RNA sequence: CCGAGCCUGGUGAUAGCUGGUUGUCCAAGAUAGAAUCUUAGUUCAACUUUAAAUUUGCCCACAGAACCAAAUCCCCUUGUAAAUUUAACUGUUAGUCCAAAGAGGAACAGCUCUUUGGACACUAGGAAAAAACCUUGUAGAGAGAGUAAAAAAUUUAACACCCAUAGUAGGCCUAAAAGCAGCCACCAAUUAAGAAAGCGUUCAAGCUCAACACCAAAAAUCCCAAACAUAUA
RNA sequence: GUUAACCGUGCAAAGGUAGCAUAAUCACUUGUUCCUUAAAUAGGGACCUGUAUGAAUGGCUCCACGAGGGUUCAGCUG
RNA sequence: ACCUCGGAGCAGAACCCAACCUCCGAGCAGUACAUGCUAAGACUUCACCAGUCAAAGCGAACCUCAAUUGAUCCAAUAACUUGACCAACGGAACAAGUUACCCUAGGGAUAACAGCGCAAUCCUAUUCUAGAGUCCAUAUCAACAAUAGGGUUUACGACCUCGAUGUUGGAUCAGGACAUCCCGAUGGUGCAGCCGCUAUUAAAGGUUCGUUUGUUCAACGAUUAAAGUCCUACGUGAUCUGAGUUCAGACCGGAGUAAUCCAGGUCGGUUUCUAUCUACUUUAUUCCUCCCUGUACGAAAGGACAAGAGAAAUAAGG
RNA sequence: AGAGUGUAGCUUAAAAGCACCCAACUUACACUUAGGAGAUUCAAUUGACGCUCUGA
């Protein structure tokens, strides 16, 4: 008869979008997940799902930097408490540098 | 307490999930108890295969009948039965779900040491029974000492060394002399030519 | 990723631990979870004292896992000569003590000696209790 | 594949047989510290600075 | 799983030995090979067959040149099996503008650049 | 020829089902998946064909893709020649074995189900015959040439000759237990012979041994090429 | 509970009565026993957990009759 | 049994990935009431549909949660909005049993018969010596297990055949294997003799008639030197039977409201073919009797081989 | 009598940073907030007082 039925759920084609090196215009998902496997950086933001989109025009690059979470958010907080006194934690990042200049001065007329 | 302990069929706390039957536990050499642990004797598994209740039972008992408490003792290598085997019942049409369990198995591979003996005595008193136990056995087994064990190992070193045939499996494979890795398994890099399946050919280099 | 040098440089488990006998061998030796009951009449002295012990252990690298308190027993006495009441009550305070090799207790013990505050009674024995 | 390490990886020298020895940072503000020192160092594996980035005197002062 | 063999890279490394039974030296090492198919495209994974093509080689036994670099070289190594590798060496001069016409390839590679068909 | 007559008409009824579908020649051309009263079908996708516009496309190297094996993605060079879009369509959308990673089943199936790669459903040569193993593909004529894969090897168990007296029928235990039912002890005389290692005795007795001396096959119509150890790779 | 008259207890509209019974009657089933045969998974007669018998769904006897289905003495016959 | 949705494994490192594979769960709840309005740029459950995320801006402050859901048209509604365990969950606005009285179109894409594969089950032989066998593992039997082989059974699979490969038994005729039931020739024996048990070798010859029974089987009676095991499309229906069994009639029990049904029982129930081709159509065993003999052997009970003579029986040929 | 030297507990600090102490939250610890205390042993890289170590 089989016990087991149910798990027919299908991929939820998650990961990495934008590898790095990657060119990126703003507001373009760089990588979706759920559980955070990669954290946002510069010029990165997060939806509600832990998915990461890009704030600004240009490349993307993944960085493994120190964690130090939110004191508010308090899991993280107990697990630092908990860790030895040389320890710190490292976490995997994703920047974008970003390429253009935020904008330049053109003349507009000579009055 | 120098005797073979009874080792029961089954855990005291069994296992609901039904396991899949990874073979991979029979495939290959053994990663764990390959050298001794204070036993100067043993019986040394030259091949893969599962250890039913009976064998074990069988293990148990021959030693025990030819035994000299006071002068010699033995030890388990081998756990417990754990991996569990569902059969399905008596005839029936393939499908409707996964059967259910039926009895337990100690997973061995080559070069594990199954049964251990130590105590006042040579290897030639020893050696008698633990080889019809080798025989009984369901691998290649041998009734091995430690010095018997390393002479082995030394003549398999020599045998590496040695042998003029300028082309080893090793080599072929690793090179992909002959896009031979599409006959090939991946294991095939690491157990080489040695280990094929559950078999242990030892000869061959 | 794996098969970068990076791997594993998150690795935080293995740092943390999230998961009792008296081992007394040969060159090496521990007593296994000493209670230290602080037995006395003033409430405020005894936890006092628990503290002061507490904050001992802390410095010496010892550890602390149970500091409970015990119920207060009223013993009710009869002052026999013209029946006089006097309730008085008796406190005890426990502290916890269990890894402890060979040079140190003995100079822990001193130390508690010591410090002994006035009006106030030890007992230092095993965890088999049933609070 | 499983390439080592280039030099030497973090949290590799504390870690120990006995974790329940060592003293641990039981505040927030000694890790962020810690936190701080570490990013301060440089590293092998790229991160954000790669892309992005008398006697008589003190005796007088003393007095005073 | 069948897979795309990465080949580690103490295979490809010249000992001593290996220098005095071939030809070749380690410093002056040649230019060019002469890449010849001495194995079919089929019983063979796609990608292995593309790399043939690309070197083209799809007629077997009809040397092509290529340049002893390690792009050209990777290339090679994908195919390897598949084919016969040896160097392109010249004896005489390498080709000017009135030889051209008159060259011969020749067994033990070799580009030739006076072929007449007179005995010496 | 009645589960509801026969005839004519509606009726060229309707058939996701079967059968059939006619001159020549050339060219490109093989099966990810989706829903579905749907799994004998179909629409979309994917692959495929044509005509267009194009600018990159394959192959890729450092760097990079997480905490609780084999590889892959990404990817400049380089070797190459195409891929993407636009316009227009049909047809495949009931597959097989082989290698490899697994799952179900008996670590059964020419079994079933996924993935990765072959091959076949396209010619040829080999493996006896042979779809799926190997060698090999772009074509035609030649009474030319060099090659590729490509022919299965093995024959097996002799083994010792001699010589054995004693404290002692050790104690203990046992109706009796004598080297040998079970324990403790295992000392000791002569060159040399265990407080006995096989049998054997109801207990004894006799036989040895240790020691001196001496030096792989069995099944059903009829075995299955014929045959061959010797002139130079 | 005492093979049970009997007792205790529940549910029901009533609780299968007379009869007949291994039947042309789920299975167990070659049920058990007397006759029949040298020999009987057949036939007849008895016994009764038929747990799925049974009363105009007709129950049970019985005179005649039946190209109905079984068994059989004798005679006979390729 | 399942049918929609979600998490983990199989699927170990970008996506993706199955089974009537293994395991957990969902068909909400809580907090808000700017859960306002707009809008560059992306992801996407391999299509579409559905889903996801979101910079800036305007307007205001100073969402948690893994799944927690349902198209269109229709309804209800002044309007905003709200309607399904449409759970067969991409949903037909609303429909059920049965057919052996059946029919049609197909299918060897899919079963029963047979073959073929495989060999779990089944049978056989070795290995191993624990244990039985007053003692003694191997006269004989034999546990735990090991290594082979077979293709008698029950299955499993679905590769040939559904524009038909016709079935259970029996008759007829038998070809074959040997794993020998008898007949021969040996070895061992817990073989004195007679009987035996066991192993080697042997397939020239043979392997009964009845009661019951549709039956192979099975039991019983009488014998016999013996009344072998199997294969051959469960040998053999263009040679036969058709008692069973696969139809239409009918009863008993039961199931069902009923039509009807039952891997229940029972009475009844048409078996067609002129041979085109291949193939083919005259090559001694055994039992008993008499003596040997009431001898060998055995303490007695009992009781032989061989050698010889005579009678039969079947089979082959007249 | 000789050797090593010599920043408060400690330091590839140069008047530092960690250690440390009292309160208030705390059962207590821990955290946190308020406070608290501290040092170049002394004379021009040299010498003379302080320890540690080895002798008598
Ligand atoms: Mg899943
Ligand atoms: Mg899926
Ligand atoms: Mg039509
Ligand atoms: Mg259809
Ligand atoms: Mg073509
Ligand atoms: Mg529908
Ligand atoms: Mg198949
Ligand atoms: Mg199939
Ligand atoms: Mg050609
Ligand atoms: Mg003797
Ligand atoms: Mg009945
Ligand atoms: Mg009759
Ligand atoms: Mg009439
Ligand atoms: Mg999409
Ligand atoms: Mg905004
Ligand atoms: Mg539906
Ligand atoms: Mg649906
Ligand atoms: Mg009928
Ligand atoms: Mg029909
Ligand atoms: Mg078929
Ligand atoms: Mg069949
Ligand atoms: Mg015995
Ligand atoms: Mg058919
Ligand atoms: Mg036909
Ligand atoms: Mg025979
Ligand atoms: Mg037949
Ligand atoms: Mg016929
Ligand atoms: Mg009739
Ligand atoms: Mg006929």
């Amino acid at each position: 008869s089989s016990k087991n039925l149910g798990g027919k759920s299908s991929g939820r084609r998650q990961g990495i979008k934008k590898m790095e090196g990657h060119y990126v215009h703003a507001g373009n998902i760089i990588a979706t997940q759920r559980h955070f496997r990669w954290h946002p950086g510069a010029h990165v933001g997060v939806g509600k799902n832990k998915c990461l989109y890009a704030l600004e025009e240009g490349i993307v690059r993944y960085t493994k930097e120190v964690y130090v979470p939110h004191p508010r958010n308090t899991e993280a907080v107990d697990l630092i408490t908990r860790l030895p006194k040389g320890a710190v934690l490292y976490k995997t990042f994703v920047h974008v540098v970003p390429a253009k200049p935020e904008g330049t001065f053109k003349l507009v007329a000579m009055l | 307490k120098p005797k073979l302990r009874f080792i029961e069929r089954a855990p005291l706390v069994p296992k609901v999930r039904r396991e899949p039957k990874n073979l991979s536990d029979i495939r290959g050499p053994s990663t764990e108890a390959t050298e001794f642990t204070e036993g100067n004797f043993a019986i040394l598994a030259l091949g893969g295969g599962y250890l039913h209740w009976g064998h074990f039972e069988m293990m148990r008992l021959t030693i025990n009948r030819s035994m000299d408490p006071k002068n010699m003792f033995a030890i388990w290598r081998v756990p417990a039965p754990f991996k569990p085997i569902t059969r399905k019942s008596v005839g029936h049409r393939m499908g409707g779900g996964k059967g259910a369990i039926d009895h337990y198995v100690t997973p061995v591979k080559a070069g594990r040491l199954v049964v251990e003996m130590g105590g006042r005595c040579e290897f030639e008193e020893v050696q008698g029974f633990l080889d019809q136990v080798a025989h009984k056995l369901p691998f290649a087994a041998k009734a091995v000492s430690r010095g018997t064990l390393e002479k082995m190992r030394k003549d398999q070193e020599e045998r590496e060394r040695n042998n003029q045939n300028p082309w080893t499996f090793e080599r072929i494979a690793t090179a992909n002399m002959l896009g031979i890795r599409k006959v090939l398994s991946p294991y095939d890099l690491t157990h080489k030519g040695k280990y094929w399946g559950k078999f242990y050919m030892p000869k061959r280099v | 990723y794996k098969t970068k040098p990076t791997h594993g440089i998150g690795k935080y488990k293995h740092l943390i631990k999230a998961e009792v006998r008296a081992i007394n061998l040969g060159t090496d030796y521990e007593y296994g979870v000493l209670n230290i009951h602080l037995t006395a009449y003033d409430m405020t002295l005894a936890e006092s004292y628990a503290q002061y012990v507490h904050n001992l252990c802390n410095s010496l690298s010892i550890k602390v896992e149970e500091s409970y308190a015990m119920p207060t027993k009223t013993i009710e006495v009869l002052q026999l000569q013209m029946l006089l009441d006097s309730v008085l009550t008796t406190h005890e305070r426990v502290v916890q003590i269990s890894g402890l090799s060979a040079t140190f207790a003995e100079i822990f013990l001193e130390i508690i000696q010591s410090s002994l505050p006035e009006g106030v009674r030890l007992s230092v024995k095993e965890h088999t209790e049933e609070d | 594949r499983r390439t080592p390490p280039l030099g030497p990886m973090p949290n590799s020298d504390i870690d120990l047989s006995n974790l329940e020895r060592l003293e641990k940072y039981r505040s927030f503000d000694r890790y962020r510290r810690r936190a701080e020192q570490e990013a301060q160092a440089p590293h092998w594996w790229r991160t954000y600075r790669e892309y992005f980035g008398r006697t008589q005197q003190l005796l007088e002062r003393k007095q005073a | 799983k069948f897979t795309r063999s990465r080949i580690p890279e103490k295979v490809f490394q010249a000992s001593p030995e290996d220098h005095e039974k071939y030809g070749g030296d380690p410093q002056n090492p040649h230019k060019l090979h002469i890449v010849t198919r001495i194995k079919s495209t089929r019983r063979r994974p796609y990608w292995e067959k593309d790399i043939i093509k690309m070197l083209g080689l799809e007629k077997a036994h009809t040397p092509q040149v290529h340049k002893n670099i390690p792009s050209v070289n990777a290339k090679l190594k994908v195919v390897k099996h598949l084919i016969r590798i040896k160097p392109l060496k010249l004896p005489q001069g390498l080709p000017a503008e009135e030889n051209m016409s008159n060259t011969c390839l020749k067994s033990t590679g070799e580009l030739v650049v006076q072929w007449h068909l007179k005995p010496v």
